[PDB]
């Protein structure tokens, strides 16, 4: 039995024709509290996998550590360490995924929700959620936290079906995201205005970009705003 | 739910010249029923007395325990158990029960074979050794001893002297307390006999 | 839970007869349940209660009555088949298991014997027992119309006739009868019997059910 | 001395090799397999008059479906038949159906070399095992000390093993009767013992699929005994 | 509620055990046996939780019998009562206690003298003239306190009873269905059929 | 934990430290067991160098394991009574678990089966005796008498007979004993023990022990006077 | 590995007999001899002190004699290190019976459980036996005074009179020339003595090389007292019946 | 001589004779063959009998749908290893959703193989074992003996006279490693290989034991009347 | 404090024909009042002609699914490549579920298949493992909405032959392939319409000896 206390709010996703995109911003909060300001909540794990995490940021800094050992790990006695035995996103993810389950099973859970994004080996995109209670789901958007109630909606309409994935470009897909992480800052009380954004592409491969600001924000219309009903001044 | 003040009782110690005395009352209840009137609550193991109120089913342990430890005792140092030791034994084999305790109020009685002096000793449930030169009290009516006992006492009383006093202070502090008297046991302890007087008391 | 069970000893051997209603609340989840667990050819076990746990450990209780007379070369008990049951559910007590069950056999030594066994570790031998939401029902009909010396087919109408009773008034009880007669050769099934068309063709024939429009 | 688990120089395991010469010096068993049923037979050996002899129990039933017969030091076969018989119900709970002669087999043959410095030694003790499943129908399996179990169309073990296992050699054929069979574990029987045969000092067994497992009684042995010496005797 | 009762005469101990086994709104038997033999003169009656109290008797009933095989010697009341105490005693502070209460009427062969033991669950032992577990005291004890002679003969002991018995059916909220009467001396155990 | 393995096989498929197992028990003084029509005998010897025996509190060589089981022995004494122990536990757990008493054929399997697992556990050796288990069935009338041995075999007889000199009073029970005609009282089954004790013992004063067993929990152990009347018509009888 | 040193103490020899056992007893056979005598209103325990050097402190010794309880004693042949141990874990086992009974322990259910332990040597565990030999003598309300013996095997058998330790042989044919069941305990007082004084390897029997114990019903009315003598005591006693 | 009562003791010229008579149960045991192409892996397995009434002794065991090895010495022991196999091919599996590679799968049977010639009590595995799979870096064929040596190799053979087979398919290596694309000329080449281990005896219906795992083909094993086609 | 429990919400449906057997399932997962996938499918094809469906909390669903099917593949080790019967499958499937009966699976498993005779076959668990076969089982969130439904038009409940007085029933009869799939599929479009954890898509696996097929249809995403 936990309680959360130094924690990171939405992480938010979704796949395009050739790839997949997820996002986090970089706040650790203390409730209320605003803080850790320099706090990395994705973690690519290789060339061809990133893991975005949010909830927990003392149990996230744990799995990072699993992961990084994970990946030394499976370079011992491996010669196709780099190659065809390289960690897939699928391998990571049902690995994640175990560990989830086994820690709500023995009512000591990892207090976070997690999104495995990356691209397979025969260039599929894997795209699946796990949380502390050991749920699994996959989409073509998902989202965590306040993501789920505000990103998916915007992200569902890029991408509504199966179908809409080979239609959806990268720039499009991107364009998406950094639109829902701004509705996010608008509306989420514990968002930062900085964050990171991670691209795993078939072809081009990952492209990782960090110290992103949510920019051409919609504040003008304040000035008009006067008292709460009948107050003119 | 109260384990020291299910079945009642009271046990009361006193030192005189010379000599000590312990008593107790003879009730053992079940709440408001009272179940047994002969149920003593003070034993010996040679010429140490102890006294015990509380839970009944942990006085008829207790008493069963230090029985057997002071029969080993005596068989491997080839003498009897004083009473200072005895007080000693009682706190650590209590306390070994800290977070599980016996829920009872012990009461040590004797005169030292070798220098004479008298001793008593009280203790809480879990060892805490309370020793005195005057009086120890012991039970459900332990506020209405402790009364009785800090007016009516004086030092070096002799035997005869003592008996009543302590008769007196166990009497009437028995009859504020419903849960205590059905009868009273008196052991009066010199250095070399042992006297027990039955007091005739109210029955209610 | 909602259930009617009973059993009884009679001249003739044993008639178990139950109800066949499980129900989640209000909502009811199933109209054909089994109730009667056929542990072995010659003993039956009746369910109420937690129905995992009664079919868990009466099909585990025939296990250890094959492994008996494998060993011994001779037919369990139902004293000793009870007993097994009845001792390992002691084991789990306070955990939570939730059974009362009647464990009903016909043996040489004992002749038809009814042991009713509980999860909390209750062990009663004897002649008439219902267990259930509905047992009260049951038990009136039982009482009042029980005679050691009832025929076979008497026997089985009293416990289908109880059995209706109960899913008539108790809620949580009804669905189907299904019978069952106890002998020392082993039990015979005496068929499935829908409460619905049971109950209009009771009324006509015997009279009963005057309050109920028909 | 010397470790409990050491190979010889011939890559042998002198324990399990030694305890091979303990169910030499046992009482001979005798098993057939057709298609009509499996038959076991064994040789019940009293040491002495006074001991009686139905109490001898060397055919064992396991299951309905799973009968055994045993040679060697037949104290040891004791837990073996026990973990037979849980093996064989604990299946049946698991899985609501029998459970295959050959799986059982392989959980007998499993304890075998379970010993070790576990038990102390390996089983002094060898196993005729035969059942049926509706797989692969009417089975005889050999259950060794080593661990190691062969499926036979007919087996013998025991003191008269070899003479025994020849004999079987010649009479076999797969369209055997299991009257025929029968006769036939009476007649090797007999020919290996050691006293005079009769239904007393030998002990009948088979496995149909219709009835299961059974122990023939001795009045069924001593008509089919009757019945072989006059075939013998009609050529 | 089960209702079990004790006294000692002059040379019998003799215990009376309600027949009702009640579960929820439904008398599921009245004809319950609440006792076991411990030993060829020792009897011990039971109540208390369901379960516990049956799997407790044929325990301690287990625990006598081997004692009697292996030293081919019967224990005295007093030991036997002693040895019940002690596994109360234990069992209190278990995970899971016994909650039984029990009466122990034994024939004493050496000192030829009948003992009545009560002890709860708490293991509580006290040797009693008369006694009784549950609410069934606060009813009888004053008839028992005025009635009770130490040099009674069994029929004026069972006459003692039915009027003990009689104010419990009369004053008492449940039906307990009757009770089942068992004697206790020098030739043994024995059942009273007719009560 | 010790956990060497004493009892372990030989070149030529022997377990010896079984079979040495076996010299102690024919070195233990002579047990017998004789089943008659409706009843069983078990004779004991006693052997007759110790004098100044106390023979109230000095352990009798027949124990009963239940009301209606004996149990009687060869070889190493002290062994004897962890088998004893074992089996009286065990009886009163039958009892317990299945409202029944043990059948001797039960209590025999079960004995038999802890001499079995000393056979083949690490760090234990073997029992050093041979049991005579006698006894009747709840609710039986068939006489019941079975042998054990340190190997863990265990079967029916008859009659038979373990211990020193024990071929000597088999081979008189092989030609004495008819198996179509058993003795058909108590009296004729404790002529016929003491009779095959008499070819080993020496002098039948407080040598010979005699326990008879009959249904329904009935047992009783003879005095020295009574088994002393059986010696008495016995030699008067054989002068001729 | 640790095969190599194993003695194996817990194995029988071809001709069936516990080497170890065996072995033990045959160090038994060089302790000082210890005699019990069973009389009709007492039980004597005598033992001889091995080769007693002129220095060695008398009075505040115990060698032979143990006290188990109120009732019962035992006397000591072998290894007393070994008896100790031995005795403790009896002495415990008195009281758990006390505590769980509320009865004092019956002599035989005492020695029974004690020759348990020394059997459970012999079987199981691979530790060498027990070199000790005891003499029970007690007493209680079933039997009345009751004499036993234990050995390394782990068998016990009750007595009349019996010795233990060094010249048994001899000492046996002594006791049971001499005694008698009708006899007193002032009688087997000087039974024990006279036996010890002849089969004895000194060339005289002293006080100072012996330790002696009776156990009476001569306290005051139905109970059992404990006499373990002291130096004067047995002093006094041998010149009384004429040794010295 | 004085240095092979158990497996904890090295020999003076520093052999451990335990392991080496743990190897010659393997040598008295029949003989089995395995090769590989590019897309395929073949074993090919000489089961031995008791006798004419017996059957005859299953040398191939499955471990997973792409991975499994032929026997040669103690059965039993093989029985352990493959069980050991299919647990951990399952543990990557179920914790991983990766099929286990054919390289680690030999890596864990060395290690476990180790330990049991290290440490005192226990004793060395008598048992070789060939194993083949396909996994994501194509066929692969090992051989495992109990010293805890395992090889991979393009074709091999292990048991009684195996150096036949062994010397065939050192001839037959530039051939028989381009057979991609064709199961039965592959099975053909190894049951060539294991003929020149036979003397006397001839492959026969319920003799001949043939096993076969690729790139469109799991793990499957032929027996009886399936292997009558390459005689 | 700590709850090791959640809800994922759907509803499963199993009918059992006379030579076949279906096993349905909606494809939404939610979590509260939020969709997390229009399509995550819960009926798995287990091998040996078994279909299963653990309807609930998501987590626990998964579990039990993955360890069946690791149990059918350890019966092949074990028992000769033996096939697992649907009865034989159901009675192991009530061992991993009681085997949690203290902290348990909070699912509603079903599976369906054929008999060892070839007749279509359903078995219905509760979360600790009491089971049930029968001819027709709803599980889930709507169950309450499906299953009158189904006793109406499957078995034909309150149904009278007309002009009868009420007193001759509508006979009993085996549906075919086609008759079931309208029932399952009308079930569930009268769900989604009712029940707001019901809807996007419903995935059906029909059982027949020749294998296990597959059918998709969309359902109403609001
Ligand atoms: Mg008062
Ligand atoms: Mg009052
Ligand atoms: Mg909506």
């Amino acid at each position: 039995t936990q309680q959360p206390i130094v924690t990171g709010t939405s992480v938010i996703s979704m796949k395009y024709d050739n790839g997949v995109i997820i996002a986090a911003d970089n706040l650790g909060s203390y409730g209320s509290l605003l803080r850790f300001n320099g706090v990395e909540r994705l973690i690519p794990v290789g060339d061809n996998t990133v893991v975005g995490i949010s909830g927990d940021i003392s149990d996230m800094q744990h799995i990072e550590r699993l992961l990084k050992d994970l990946v030394t790990e499976n370079a011992y006695d491996n010669p196709l360490a780099d190659a065809e035995e390289a960690l897939e996103p699928s391998y990571i993810f049902e690995y994640l995924a175990t560990v989830m389950y086994q820690r709500r099973s023995k009512m000591n859970p990892l207090w976070n929700a997690i999104i495995v994004a990356g691209v397979q080996s025969n260039g599929d995109q894997f795209l699946r959620y796990v949380n502390l209670l050991g749920v699994t789901y996959s989409s073509p958007t998902l989202a965590t936290g306040f993501g789920a109630h505000m990103a998916n909606p915007l992200l569902r309409k890029v991408v509504d079906r199966e179908s809409d994935i080979p239609k959806t470009t990268v720039q499009v897909a991107e364009e998406a995201i950094v639109n829902a992480m701004r509705v996010l800052y608008y509306r989420d009380a514990r968002s930062s205005r900085n964050f990171s954004l991670a691209i795993i592409d078939k072809n081009t491969g990952l492209t990782f970009k960090k110290n992103l600001q949510v920019e051409n924000m919609k504040w003008d219309f304040a000035k008009d705003i006067k008292g709460y009903g009948t107050q003119k001044i | 739910s109260d384990p020291s003040s299910i079945n009642g009782g009271i046990v009361v110690a006193m030192t005189g010249k010379d000599c000590v005395a312990i008593a107790c009352d003879l009730r053992l209840g079940s709440q408001s029923l009272g179940v047994s009137n002969k149920f003593e609550k003070i034993f010996h193991y040679g010429h140490v007395f102890l006294g015990i109120t509380g839970l009944a089913t942990d006085v008829t342990t207790l008493n069963e325990m230090f029985r057997y430890k002071t029969n080993l005792y005596k068989l491997k140092e080839e003498r009897a158990i004083e009473p200072e030791t005895f007080t000693q034994l009682v706190s650590s084999s209590l306390y070994e029960r800290r977070f599980g305790p016996y829920f009872v109020g012990p009461v040590v009685a004797g005169i030292n074979s070798k220098s004479g002096k008298p001793f008593i000793a009280g203790f809480d449930l879990i060892g805490c050794i309370d020793e005195a030169k005057d009086f120890i009290v012991s039970g459900t009516a332990s506020d209405q001893l402790f009364g009785m006992c800090e007016s009516l006492y004086e030092p070096n009383l002799e035997p005869e002297d003592l008996f009543e006093t302590i008769s007196q202070a166990l009497l009437n502090a028995a009859d504020r307390d419903a849960l205590s008297g059905w009868g009273a046991v008196v052991y009066i302890i010199k250095k070399d006999e042992v006297v027990k007087r039955y007091l005739k008391m109210r029955q209610d | 839970a909602g259930a009617t069970t009973l059993a009884f000893r009679f001249q003739g051997g044993i008639i178990v007869a139950v109800d066949s209603r499980a129900t989640a609340g209000n909502w009811v989840a199933s109209q054909t349940v089994k109730k009667v667990i056929e542990i072995n050819p010659f003993l039956l076990g009746t369910m109420a209660g937690g129905a995992a746990d009664c079919q868990f450990w009466e099909t585990w209780l025939g296990s250890q009555c094959r492994l008996h007379e494998l060993r011994e070369k001779e037919r369990i008990s139902v004293a000793a088949a009870s007993r097994i049951l009845s001792n390992l559910v002691y084991q789990y007590k306070g955990a939570g298991l939730s059974m009362g069950t009647m464990i009903c056999g016909y043996t040489r030594k004992e002749g038809p014997t009814i042991y009713y066994v509980d999860s909390d570790g209750t062990r009663l031998k004897g002649d008439i027992f219902c267990v259930g939401s509905g047992q009260t029902f049951a038990y009136g009909v039982l009482d009042s119309n029980y005679k050691w010396d009832l025929s076979v087919e008497d026997a089985l109408y009293l416990g289908k006739r109880s059995i209706l009773a109960a899913a008539h008034r108790d809620a949580y009880s009804g669905g189907s009868v299904n019978l069952y007669h106890v002998t020392e050769d082993g039990w015979i099934y005496h068929g499935n019997h829908d409460v619905g068309e049971l109950f209009w063709k009771v009324k006509e024939e015997e009279g009963s059910f005057n309050n109920v429009i028909g | 001395d010397r470790g409990v688990s050491t190979f010889s120089p011939e890559g042998r395991l002198f324990q399990v090799e030694y305890s091979l010469e303990a169910i030499k010096l046992g009482s001979t068993a005798i098993g057939i397999a057709t298609k009509e049923g499996v038959v076991l037979g064994v040789e019940k050996r009293a040491t002495s008059p006074l001991l009686e002899s139905d109490s001898i129990e060397k055919i064992v039933e396991i299951d309905r479906h799973i009968g055994c017969a045993m040679s060697g030091l037949t104290a040891d076969a004791r837990s073996m038949i026990e973990h037979a018989r849980t093996a064989a119900v604990t299946h049946n709970l698991y899985y609501d159906e029998d459970i295959n002669v050959e799986s059982l087999t392989q959980s007998v043959c499993d304890l075998a070399l379970r010993f070790g410095e576990l038990m102390s030694r390996p089983f002094g003790v060898a196993l005729l095992i035969a059942g049926h499943d509706a797989d692969d129908g009417y089975q005889l399996f050999h259950a060794e000390p080593s661990g190691t179990f062969y499926r036979y169309n007919a087996k013998a073990i025991g003191s008269g093993s070899e003479g025994a296992q020849a004999e079987l050699l010649n009479e076999w054929h797969s369209s055997l009767t299991l009257k025929e069979a029968e006769l036939l574990v009476l007649k090797i029987l007999k020919q290996v013992m050691e006293e005079k045969l009769d239904e007393n000092n030998a002990q009948l067994s088979c496995i149909t699929k219709q009835d299961g497992f059974k122990i023939y009684d001795n009045e069924k042995t001593a008509e089919l005994i009757k019945e072989l010496k006059e075939k013998e005797a009609a050529e | 509620m089960d209702i079990i009762l004790g006294i000692r005469v002059q040379d019998s101990v003799i215990l009376a055990s309600s027949k009702a086994v009640t579960r929820g709104i439904s008398v599921l038997k009245d004809s319950d046996d609440k006792t076991r033999q411990l030993s060829p003169h020792t009897l011990m009656s039971f109540a208390g939780e369901a379960g516990d109290t049956v799997q407790f008797a044929e325990y301690i009933q287990a625990n006598i019998q081997l004692y009697s095989i292996r030293e081919d010697y019967e224990l005295s009341p007093q030991a036997v009562s002693s040895f019940v105490r002690q596994e109360l005693a234990k069992s209190i502070r278990s995970r899971r206690p016994y909650q039984v209460n029990v009466l122990i009427g034994g024939y004493d062969k050496k000192k030829n003298k009948p003992e009545l033991y009560q002890i709860d669950y708490l293991g509580t032992k006290v040797e009693l003239p008369y006694g009784a577990h549950g609410y069934s005291g606060f009813y009888t004890f004053s008839l028992l306190d005025h009635h009770y002679r130490p040099d009674m003969t069994t029929e004026e002991g069972l006459d003692l009873l039915k009027l003990c018995v009689q104010e419990l059916e009369k004053r008492m909220p449940m039906d307990f269905k009757g009770v089942i009467v068992k004697i206790v001396d020098k030739d043994g155990i024995r059942q009273v059929d007719d009560f | 934990g010790y956990d060497r393995a004493l009892s372990i096989f030989s070149p030529d498929g022997h377990i010896f430290q079984v079979e040495y197992a076996l010299e102690a028990v024919k070195r233990g003084t002579c047990a017998v067991g004789v089943k008659g029509k409706n009843c069983v005998v078990l004779g004991c010897e006693r052997r007759s160098t110790l004098k100044l025996q106390d023979t109230r509190i000095t352990p009798s060589k027949v124990s009963k394991i239940d009301s209606h089981v004996v149990l009687s022995f060869s070889g190493l004494n002290a062994d004897s009574r962890i088998l004893i122990e074992k089996a009286r536990v065990e009886a009163q757990s039958h009892r317990l678990t299945l409202e029944d008493p043990v059948t001797v054929e039960y209590l025999t399997r079960y004995v038999a089966g802890v001499q079995q697992r000393y056979t083949q556990s690490g760090g234990v050796r073997p029992f050093g005796v041979s049991t005579l288990i006698a006894g009747f069935d709840p609710r039986d009338d068939e006489p019941k008498l079975y042998q054990t041995e340190p190997s863990g075999i265990y079967s029916s007889w008859s009659a038979q007979t373990i211990g020193r000199n024990s071929k000597t009073v088999r081979e008189f029970l092989e030609k004495n004993y008819d198996r179509k005609e058993p003795p058909a009282t108590v009296e004729e089954c404790v002529k016929l023990t003491v009779r095959s004790l008499l070819e080993v013992v020496q002098t039948g004063a407080k040598n010979i022990e005699i326990t008879v067993v009959k249904p329904d929990s009935d047992i009783v152990a003879l005095s020295s006077e009574e088994i002393n009347q059986y010696v008495t018509q016995i030699e008067q009888e054989k002068q001729e | 590995g640790s095969r190599r040193y194993d003695s194996r103490t817990t194995i029988f020899s071809p001709e069936g007999r516990l080497y170890q056992v065996e072995y033990a007893l045959e160090s038994i056979s060089h302790a000082g001899t210890a005699i019990g005598i069973m009389a009709s209103d007492g039980i004597v325990l005598a033992a001889e002190r091995k080769v007693t050097s002129t220095l060695l402190e008398q009075d505040t010794s115990t060698e032979k004699l143990y006290k188990l309880n109120d009732k019962i004693a035992v006397a000591v042949a072998g290894l007393t290190a070994d008896a100790e141990i031995l005795i403790n874990t009896a002495r415990i086992h008195a009281q758990n019976y006390l505590k769980t009974y509320n009865e004092d322990i019956p002599v035989e259910i005492l020695v029974r459980r004690l020759s348990d332990i020394k059997q459970g040597y012999t079987q199981h565990g691979g530790l060498r036996p027990f070199g000790v030999s005891f003499i029970y003598a007690g007493y209680d309300d079933r039997y009345g005074y009751q004499l036993y013996t234990s050995n390394p095997s782990g068998n016990y058998t009750g007595w009349k009179a019996i010795s233990v330790g060094a010249n048994t042989s001899a000492a046996q044919t002594l006791l049971q020339m001499d005694y008698k069941d009708d006899m007193k305990v002032d009688d087997a007082i000087e039974l024990a003595l006279k036996t010890l004084s002849k089969t004895t390897d000194s060339s005289a029997l002293t006080y100072d090389r012996l330790e002696f114990a009776t156990i009476r019903k001569g306290a005051n009315d139905g109970e059992v007292y404990q006499k373990i003598f002291k130096p004067q005591e047995i002093k006094d006693i041998l010149v009384k019946t004429g040794i010295t | 001589n004085n240095y092979d009562g158990d497996t904890v003791t090295f020999s003076p010229t520093g052999r451990l004779f335990q392991v080496e008579y743990a190897l010659e149960a393997i040598k008295q045991g029949s003989v089995t063959v395995g090769l590989r192409s590019n897309t395929h892996a073949v074993l090919v397995a000489l089961k031995r009998n008791a006798d004419e009434l017996s059957s005859y002794q299953k040398k191939i065991i499955k471990c997973d749908e792409h991975m499994g090895l032929s026997l040669a010495g103690l059965a039993p022991d093989a029985r352990v290893l493959s069980n050991y196999l299919r647990q951990q091919c399952n543990y990557s599996s179920l914790v991983f959703n990766r099929k286990l590679a054919v390289e680690r799968a030999g890596h864990l049977l060395c290690d476990k193989a180790q330990k049991n010639t290290q440490s005192y009590g226990g004793r060395p595995y008598g048992v070789g074992l060939l194993i083949i799979g396909y996994d994501k870096s194509g066929a692969h064929l090992l051989e495992f003996q109990p010293s805890g040596n395992v090889t991979e190799l393009y074709g091999t053979a292990i048991g009684a006279r195996s150096q036949g087979a062994k010397t065939y398919l050192e001839r037959t290596l530039d051939t028989f490693i381009k057979i991609d694309g064709n199961p039965d000329e592959l099975i053909k080449a190894g049951v060539e290989a294991i003929s020149q281990s036979l003397r006397d005896e001839s492959l026969t219906v319920d003799n001949l034991s043939i096993a076969i795992v690729g790139k469109d083909t799991p793990f499957t094993i032929y027996d009886g009347e399936a292997v009558a086609k390459y005689i | 404090q700590f709850n090791p429990y959640g809800d994922n919400g759907g509803t499963i449906l199993g009918i059992a024909g006379e030579d076949f057997a279906v096993l349905a399932g909606d494809t939404r997962n939610i979590t509260d009042y939020s969709i997390n996938s229009r399509y995550e499918p819960k009926v798995f094809d287990c091998g040996d002609n078994i279909v299963m469906s653990a309807n609930g909390f998501a987590a626990d669903g998964d579990a039990l699914v993955k360890r069946f099917k690791n149990s059918v593949k350890w019966y092949h080790f074990d028992h000769n490549d033996k096939k697992l019967s649907i009865n034989s499958a159901a009675r192991n499937i009530q061992h991993l579920l009681y085997g949690k009966r203290f902290f348990p699976y909070y699912v509603h498993t079903i599976i369906a298949g054929l008999d060892e005779d070839g007749k279509g076959a359903v078995y219905s668990f509760d979360p600790v493992g009491s089971y049930e076969r029968e001819q027709c089982r709803a599980g889930g969130a709507a169950a309450s909405l499906i299953m009158p439904f189904l006793d109406n038009q499957v078995n034909f409940k309150n149904q009278y032959e007309p002009g009868t007085n009420g007193k001759v029933k509508k006979p009993l009869k085996y549906l075919s392939v086609e008759e079931v799939i309208k029932l399952v599929r009308d079930s569930f479009t009268s769900a989604t319409e009712r029940h707001i954890q019901v809807g996007d898509g419903l995935e059906i696996l029909i059982v027949t000896k020749d294998g296990v097929r597959k059918e998709f249809y969309e359902l109403k995403r609001d």
